[PDB]
């Protein structure tokens, strides 16, 4: 967790972070991208 | 384009660093690409359909236009300052976080409403 | 029943107040379009066309007149379905609320 | 009545207008009297004590030998209570404090028995209790009045009891449309739910204004906070009106003193408020809340409660966050209802009595099946507004009749009839149900500390009725159970006044402080070694 | 699989009616069709099917084996799927919800230890 | 089936209605709306 500083806009051990799940926003990237023949073109 | 919209925090000259997710009192405006409007329209379309039953039973609150949750901001819209720099969009249609919340809980609240009637009709 | 200047003026005032000019029935110079689905039955001649707007909101029926309440009547609150968002349901209040409202205390 | 007609009355004071003007501080040039009723004011504390100690000194001087001096102290400080019991430790025989609370002040009246030279008026534990009860109430009466705005100050949002309205001009309250006129109606009612909400329509020779005020109290701030959204109101009733009423008033208080019954009810809305305010309480349910959850105002906006009632809930349950507020329909009297409803604490206030009557069953037998359900429902705490005559089998003439042929009440003789239990039988029946649970009866305490619920919501009252309600509260206590702790042990059981009894609190640590308090005033406090007791 | 007289058990009920109704035509018609009993009979018929699909082949199975049903059922279930809306999940979305809160309350309990043990 | 009149553009017991399926238009509404992570965005 050693301080970095600019590489990325947020420090991990940074001031006032906060792990806190909300039933409201179910974390998700993009897995189901459609590529099948008919659907991709 | 796709992702949240960014704007030159350093003003005028927009480089791969003078950008920053244009956040604010409403959350962050995320761009609403053409196809993603097809869904929220297709979802709202299936609700508006039940218009005659919403008035009859005094629930609802008028037809839900998707143009009530969006806005017409303009800036660079990408996934990261670096790549957002190659998507200068003018007067695009973005939906702010707090809005992405209502269009959600509205389509959800209304969805219950109809899901019920829609079951009797069936 | 007997319009009085005070009253006529209170109507001519309500008429002037910015609003939306009714649009269901367009205006003509020689014909009064009357809703077919309406109590009014046209006289005879060529002055009344039975025009039907696409969606008139009024239904029929009357209303029996009720005398003026002698004191402010309390109203139990029964809710509807749609709900306003705290943010919007706030200024909405703050745009028409009586804020620095002078009030009597009476005796507790 | 009771007092004989005195021969002659000799007036004094600073503005007598019929007798000479004397200054009770110093000496008086007059003769004695059987009764020397002194009512002068003391009013900035030490010389004020001297003023009083002096006044009583001459008033307890003007009395005929074997008379009755009735001085009135303004600040019965434990600074004056040494000087008085020292100087006049002899002067009279008896002595009673007669604090007539008309308004909130600490001025007490003292009457001296027989103005005989060799008396012995020693300060007793009575005084400590009397004096202590007095103050215990000024904290209650003061804390209560804090909720009220200072006279002649324009209403802001700051004042707790402030009356907030919404004047619309020719408002088009429409159903299914969020048009401003109908949008303002929302907030307003949301900002003043448990209150009144009075709507008026005065016809100006211009448009027709329609204010819609309501007494925004702290009972709405608690409720409104729990609201996640501001629901709409069926504007039909408003759209129907179409008649001009009188102009709005905007008055913090209504004109008449609330019913003895309300003085009692608003005596629990303060009690449940203080109980539910407890952290570890977690998830709570209400067996038989009103048709419209009236308990949502008496709970910290964070606690997860689930009100239930046979009738449908009056407030759109949707506007509240599902996780925090739940609503179950149907009665709890029926076995079915209890499937899948687990709350660590239940509260059956205002219902438990009506259920026994509705299910046409015996009161003891009823709770005999309810308590065990709450245990299974997974409940650590319980509060039930049971109606049993624990203080006395004596009843109120107009408020509650106690039919003895059949264990039953008659609130307003007829208006509603609900069976009751007895202090002892019902006591042992519940102790047999939950053997390890500790029971305790909380009842409207004379300190009137609940006040920020009557004077707090803007309702008048009669300082004389507090007595009625503290007697109506005794007819229907709130049996507070607590399975989470060991119960007491009283060796006499139907404990008789003036008999030594054995009480045993089973706490593992000797390093604890015992502090038994009755009436909202502590009376016995102190680690084993030393125990200050004003109750005996 | 719930008392919701669904589109499936509903397609069948309409057959039982139209069927039991003409079998009553001609003769005293002393028995006006039931319906509360028909709805319930067709509910177990559609239910017995979902249960053990096979049965509909065996001679002697109540309702299910009359020529109407199935040919009927499917074409119902058919249009039934082509309209579900999106919020079909509203079914028992109450206990389903109450069960999810039940889990988050237990998972919050977990985070509470992660929060203490490793301060 | 009691007459209504305007609430909705059609009366049910209205004049000349007609139940009549056509193999051509299989009734439906919109059930399969895609919302999966990758596909909704
Ligand atoms: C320094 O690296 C100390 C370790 C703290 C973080 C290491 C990884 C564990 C936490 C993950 C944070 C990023 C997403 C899990
Ligand atoms: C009046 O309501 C008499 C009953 C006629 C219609 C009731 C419902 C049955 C027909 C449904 C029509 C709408 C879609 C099925």
């Amino acid at each position: 967790g050693n301080v970095q500083t600019s590489v990325n806009t947020y420090n991990i051990t940074g001031d006032g972070n906060s792990f806190t799940p909300t039933s409201d926003m179910t974390s998700t990237a993009a897995p189901a991208i459609d590529l099948k023949p008919g659907v991709l073109n | 384009p796709t992702g949240k919209l960014w704007r030159p925090v350093g003003t005028s000259v927009a480089t791969i660093d003078s950008l920053a997710i244009v956040s604010d009192r409403f959350g962050q405006y995320s761009f609403v690409n053409e196809g993603m409007r097809e869904t929220f329209s297709k979802a709202l379309f299936d609700i508006n359909m039940w218009q005659p039953l919403f008035q009859a039973t005094k629930t609802g609150c008028g037809p839900i236009v998707l143009s009530s949750f969006t806005t017409t901001t303009s800036g660079y819209v990408g996934a990261t300052a670096g790549d957002a720099l190659d998507n200068p969009v003018t007067n695009g249609v973005f939906i702010s976080t707090v809005q992405i919340m209502n269009l959600q809980r509205t389509i959800a609240a209304r969805m219950r409403d109809v899901a019920l009637w829609q079951k009797h009709l069936d | 029943a007997i319009p009085t200047m005070s009253d006529v003026r209170s109507f001519v005032a309500r008429l002037m107040a910015e609003g939306d000019p009714q649009q269901w029935f367009p205006y003509r110079v020689d014909q009064i379009l009357y809703w077919p689905e309406s109590p009014f039955v046209p006289p005879i001649g060529p002055f009344y066309a039975p025009f039907r707007p696409v969606n008139f909101p009024f239904t029929t029926g009357s209303y029996t007149v009720v005398p003026d309440a002698s004191r402010p009547l309390r109203l139990l609150p029964q809710y509807r379905n749609a709900t306003i968002t705290v943010q919007q349901a706030d200024d909405a209040y703050e745009d028409t609320a009586l804020s620095p409202l002078i009030t009597t205390h009476g005796f507790c | 009545p009771g007092l004989p007609i005195p021969r002659r009355i000799v007036q004094f004071g600073y503005d007598v207008v019929h007798g000479s003007l004397l200054d009770l501080s110093r000496a008086v040039p007059t003769g004695t009297f059987g009764l020397v009723y002194a009512d002068l004011d003391q009013v900035d504390m030490p010389a004020a004590n001297r003023a009083a100690i002096a006044m009583l000194g001459t008033a307890l001087q003007m009395t005929t030998a074997g008379g009755v001096s009735v001085l009135k102290v303004n600040f019965p400080t434990r600074a004056f209570w040494t000087q008085v019991f020292n100087l006049y430790a002899t002067h009279a025989t008896t002595l009673h404090l007669v604090k007539p609370t008309i308004v909130n002040s600490s001025e007490v009246f003292l009457v001296f028995g027989g103005r005989q030279s060799n008396g012995a008026l020693r300060s007793t534990t009575a005084l400590q209790r009397a004096l202590l009860s007095l103050y215990a109430r000024n904290a209650a009466i003061d804390r209560a009045v804090t909720h009220i705005p200072f006279f002649g100050v324009p209403d802001d949002g700051t004042s707790d009891l402030g009356i907030d309205a919404v004047r619309l001009f020719d408002p088009m309250f429409s159903d299914a449309v969020a048009n401003l006129p109908s949008n303002a109606l929302a907030s307003l009612v949301s900002r003043v739910v448990p209150s009144s909400i009075m709507f008026t329509r005065v016809p100006s020779n211009g448009p027709v204004s329609t204010t819609i005020y309501g007494k925004r109290t702290f009972l709405s701030n608690r409720r409104r906070a729990r609201l996640r959204d501001v629901p709409m109101l069926i504007t039909t009733t408003l759209v129907h009106q179409r008649r001009f009423t009188t102009p709005p008033t905007f008055t913090l208080f209504s004109s008449e003193a609330v019913p003895v019954t309300t003085l009692v009810a608003a005596g629990y809305n303060s009690f449940i408020s203080e109980q539910t305010r407890n952290p570890n309480l977690a998830h709570l349910l209400d067996l038989g809340t009103g048709p419209e959850c009236r308990i949502l105002s008496l709970i910290p906006p964070t606690l997860q409660v689930t009100m239930s009632d046979s009738r449908p809930c009056a407030e759109l349950m949707a506007s509240f966050d599902p996780a925090l507020t739940a609503y179950v329909q149907g009665d709890y009297s029926t076995a079915a209802f209890w499937n899948g409803i687990r709350c660590d604490s239940a509260t059956a206030i205002f219902t438990i009595g009506a259920a026994a009557a509705a299910a046409g069953t015996d009161l003891i037998a009823f709770v005999q099946q309810l308590i065990p359900r709450i245990v299974a429902a997974g409940g650590t705490r319980m509060w039930l507004q049971l109606n049993t005559p624990l203080y006395e089998v004596s009843s109120l003439p107009d408020l509650i009749e106690i039919d003895l042929r059949d264990h039953v009440y008659r609130f307003n003789g007829g208006e509603r009839v609900e069976p009751y239990a007895d202090p002892v039988p019902l006591q042992q029946a519940i102790a047999a149900l939950l053997p390890a649970a500790a029971l305790s009866w909380h009842t409207l305490s004379p300190t009137c500390d609940w006040l920020p619920y009557i004077i707090g919501v803007g309702s008048p009252l009669n300082l004389s009725d507090i007595n009625t309600a503290i007697s109506y509260s005794r007819l229907t206590p709130i049996l507070h159970i607590d399975t989470t702790t060991p119960p007491l042990r009283v060796n006499p059981v139907p404990t008789p006044l003036n008999q030594q009894c054995a009480i045993r609190i089973t706490s593992l640590d000797p390093a604890a402080v015992l502090s038994v308090q009755h009436n909202g005033v502590e009376v016995i406090g102190g680690t084993p070694g030393n125990v200050i007791s004003v109750a005996g | 699989a719930s008392r919701t007289d669904d589109s499936a058990t509903s397609a069948i009920v309409s057959r039982l009616a139209v069927q039991h109704k003409l079998s009553q035509v001609g003769q005293a018609s002393p028995t006006p069709p039931d319906y509360p009993l028909l709805w319930r009979r067709a509910k177990r018929a559609a239910s017995m099917f979902v249960s053990n699909p096979s049965l509909a082949l065996q001679v002697g199975i109540p309702v299910l084996t009359q020529s109407g049903m199935l040919s009927a059922l499917t074409s119902g279930v058919g249009t039934a799927l082509r309209t579900g809306s999106l919020g079909k999940g509203v079914t028992d979305a109450s206990e389903k919800l109450r069960a999810r809160q039940s889990l988050t309350v237990a998972k919050q309990a977990f985070f509470d230890q992660i929060g203490s043990l490793w301060p």
